[PDB]
RNA sequence: CUUGAGUCUCGUAGAGGGGGGUAGAAUUCCAGGUGUAGCGGUGAAAUGCGUAGAGAUCUGGAGGAAUACCGGUGGCGAAGGCGGCCCCCUGGACGAAGACUGACGCUCAGGUGCGAAAGCGUGGGGAGCAAACAGGAUUAGAUACCCUGGUAGUCCACGCCGUAAACGAUGUCGACUUGGAGGUUGUGCCGGCGUGGCUUCCGGAGCUAACGCGUUAAGUCGACCGCCUGGGGAGUACGGCCGCAAGGUUAAAACUCAAAUGAAUUGACGGGGGCCCGCACAAGCGGUGGAGCAUGUGGUUUAAUUCGAUGCAACGCGA
RNA sequence: GCCCGGAUAGCUCAGGGUAGAGCAGGGGAUUGAAAAUCCCCGUGUCCUUGGUUCGAUUCCGAGUCCGGGCACCA
RNA sequence: UGAGCCUUGAUGUGUAGGAUAGGUGGGAGGCUUUGAAGUGUGGACGCCAGUCUGCAUGGAGCCGACCUUGAAAUACCACC
């Protein structure tokens, strides 16, 4: 997350660019995922659980086409 | 007492309290101020607006040194990241770098206990 | 309501000035449905703030008004168990309402012998900021002041 | 005899295991420069740290534990489990073609070995975290949840312990029985076409009390082993064996009840989730609770103070 | 006894043409609570007395009380 | 680096008020081309009102009681 400012820009676009790197580095992300402990456990259950709901959503967009509402 | 015309801003922000130093490029410090010290206790400590109303005063209490360029260094999640830096350029410097200098374990110690709030 | 389903209510001007402004100033005023009553002393009332200021009747009126309008007020919001006070814009028709109720109520609590002296004192006061009309919106904007860090 | 079982040749993938070395980020502590009035924490506070100069920022040093990104319903192992990089020692699996031995096999009571975390013994180590403990709060109380500190322990060597929702709540081996979409790891032929090993989701017949399982079977069969016989009492008492201890393993009876239980169905409820409404809140205006009187009720009194209504939905009610 | 310092708001106390900061207490904003935040309210020979000065709490002198170091202590 | 002894520079704008004037003064004439009213210029302090300033352009004026102050004006001038 190292910005220049290169030479005539506006202040607003060197903070909006500086925003999108601190975004796209997960800064914050991993921040806050290491203020507490988290048991194995639960990090392989949190784990399992994200990818049955991704797996499930992508089932239910899948076959929502085919079905007509009115 | 000195003109250093050129200086490094370090912006520390937590989720309870944010604090502002304007240092020379060495790290000796000049001046600094807090959210806390600006009549703001409690709830109201740790808003964006505390964050800015600091900045403001640190700013305020560096004039001395006729700092016009300055740089920018910011650790930490708390709310006051943006408004400091508004703020700063509000002043009047002219910001040349803006950099997130927040500590990051590469594992690390062990993190205290989760709160069953 | 739940629905917003209203319009508005067409309110009648006042018969010798032609000033929807003032018919509403009686109406606040009136009680018991005793319209004359209001009329009577409103009028009375203005007639002693001309004299003894010596313009009109109706741009002294208005001058009076707006050292009382407000521009901002708080509103109570809880949260987690405890309320913040967010301060909000006051919109123009209310600022108009929340000036003449303050003014009303506190020529209402004063020790003179008629209600017409009473609201003229009271509403000359306000025209050089002395009456406790303008205390009150002094300490409404500095309540909304302090609660600045609250406003989203 | 070669078709089950095993050997030999070439290669492939992998956090499989034991031992040693080393790198970078971060936390804590020590020393020093700048600099000045707060920091820290919470729902809000306080205990706590700070003018004896903290917190913030810069430089140098010490020490311990764990390896961000890669990272993936990805991989390896009999299970427990295994994650930075490099070297040494070492186990298994799979694949392609070929030669070899010639039933050398499956299962297994007693027996032997391995076995998370906590715990025990002797000796080291100790950054961070954190049972017990102390203080601050919250509360009717609060031996708690929340905050500030904090010792065993967590780390290493050697030896005990032998238990977990040790779970796929599903013993091991072999055979047969329609499909679809993926992941990972080999090999053949000309991106296409085949053919092996492991693996995730859906589903057919069939099965099942249902829920569901469904070629990785809970379908159709064969071989061997372990275990069950209503709920409490009780996985407890006594005896034996094992252990330094904590305790583990084997394992009853009297007495008592008429049930205890599994899956699914309709409601109701939630300090569960969505979408709406009503003078239900919000915005306003005027009241009641205070005073005097009218009226009804309770209670008390009386010979009687007639009877009934008595949460909202009784109390200017039958009247 | 000699010396060294101080007495000011209800409390802590800062400061020759002056009396001040905070907290205690009253009410309203405010809600079911303390926060929280608002606003106002006094709280005055600055121990007393005399003396200089165009006026002294800010200068000097002395008496009431208190602290510290010493003296007397036969 | 702390203290003392010197010497100098300034500094010290209640209230009136041209006046960032402390009690006290020999005493209203010095200063000025031994480059001056006022300009450009650079500097220190400053309750920022008003001093002071290295140099020059520039060229030679300010100037003392005089009335608001209790006081008079670094007009030459002592002491703190
Ligand atoms: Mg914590
Ligand atoms: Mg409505
Ligand atoms: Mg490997
Ligand atoms: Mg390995
Ligand atoms: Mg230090
Ligand atoms: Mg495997
Ligand atoms: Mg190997
Ligand atoms: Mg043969
Ligand atoms: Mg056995
Ligand atoms: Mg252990
Ligand atoms: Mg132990
Ligand atoms: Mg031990
Ligand atoms: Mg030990
Ligand atoms: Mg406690
Ligand atoms: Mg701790
Ligand atoms: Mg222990
Ligand atoms: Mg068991
Ligand atoms: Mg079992
Ligand atoms: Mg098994
Ligand atoms: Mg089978
Ligand atoms: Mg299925
Ligand atoms: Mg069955
Ligand atoms: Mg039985
Ligand atoms: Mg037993
Ligand atoms: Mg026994
Ligand atoms: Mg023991
Ligand atoms: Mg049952
Ligand atoms: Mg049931
Ligand atoms: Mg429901
Ligand atoms: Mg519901
Ligand atoms: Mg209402
Ligand atoms: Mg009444
Ligand atoms: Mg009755
Ligand atoms: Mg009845
Ligand atoms: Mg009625």
């Amino acid at each position: 997350p190292v910005i220049k400012v290169r030479e005539n820009e506006p202040f607003d676009v060197a903070l909006r660019r500086f925003k999108r790197s601190c975004e796209k580095a997960g800064v914050l992300a991993e921040v806050r995922r290491r203020e507490f402990y988290e048991k194995p456990t639960t990090e392989r259950k949190r784990a399992k659980a994200s990818a049955v709901k991704r797996h499930a959503k992508k089932l239910a967009r899948e076959n929502a086409r085919r079905t007509r509402l009115y | 007492r000195k003109q250093v015309s050129d200086g490094v801003a370090h912006i520390h922000a937590s989720f309870n309290n944010t604090i502002v130093t304007i240092t020379d490029r060495q790290g000796n410090a000049l001046g600094w101020a807090t959210a806390g010290g600006s009549g703001f206790r409690g709830s109201r400590k740790s808003t964006p607006f505390a964050a800015q109303v600091a900045a403001e005063r640190c700013a305020d209490a560096v004039k001395e040194y006729g700092i016009k360029n300055l740089e920018v260094m910011v650790k930490g999640p708390g709310p006051g990241r943006e408004s400091t830096i508004r703020a700063l350029n509000a002043a009047g410097f002219r910001i040349t770098n803006i950099t997130d200098v927040t500590p990051i374990p590469h594992x690390g110690c062990r993190p205290p206990k989760k709160r069953r709030v | 309501p739940r629905r917003r389903v209203i319009g508005q209510r067409k309110i009648l001007p006042d018969p010798k000035f032609g000033s929807e402004l003032l018919a509403k100033f009686v109406n606040i005023l009136m009680v018991d449905g005793k319209k004359s009553t209001a009329e009577s002393i409103v009028y009375s009332a203005l007639e002693t703030l001309a004299q003894r200021s010596g313009k009109s009747e109706l741009e002294a009126f208005e001058v009076a008004l707006e050292n009382v309008r407000p521009t901002v007020e708080v509103k109570s919001r809880r949260v987690g168990g405890s309320t913040y006070q967010v301060p909000v814009e006051v919109r123009p028709v209310r600022r108009n309402a929340l000036a003449m109720r303050w003014i009303v109520e506190a020529a209402r609590k004063r020790g003179d012998k008629s209600m017409a002296l009473r609201l003229a004192n009271e509403l000359s006061d306000a025209a050089e900021n002395k009456g406790t009309a303008v205390k009150k919106r002094e300490d409404v904007h500095r309540m909304a002041e302090a609660n600045k860090a609250f406003a989203h």
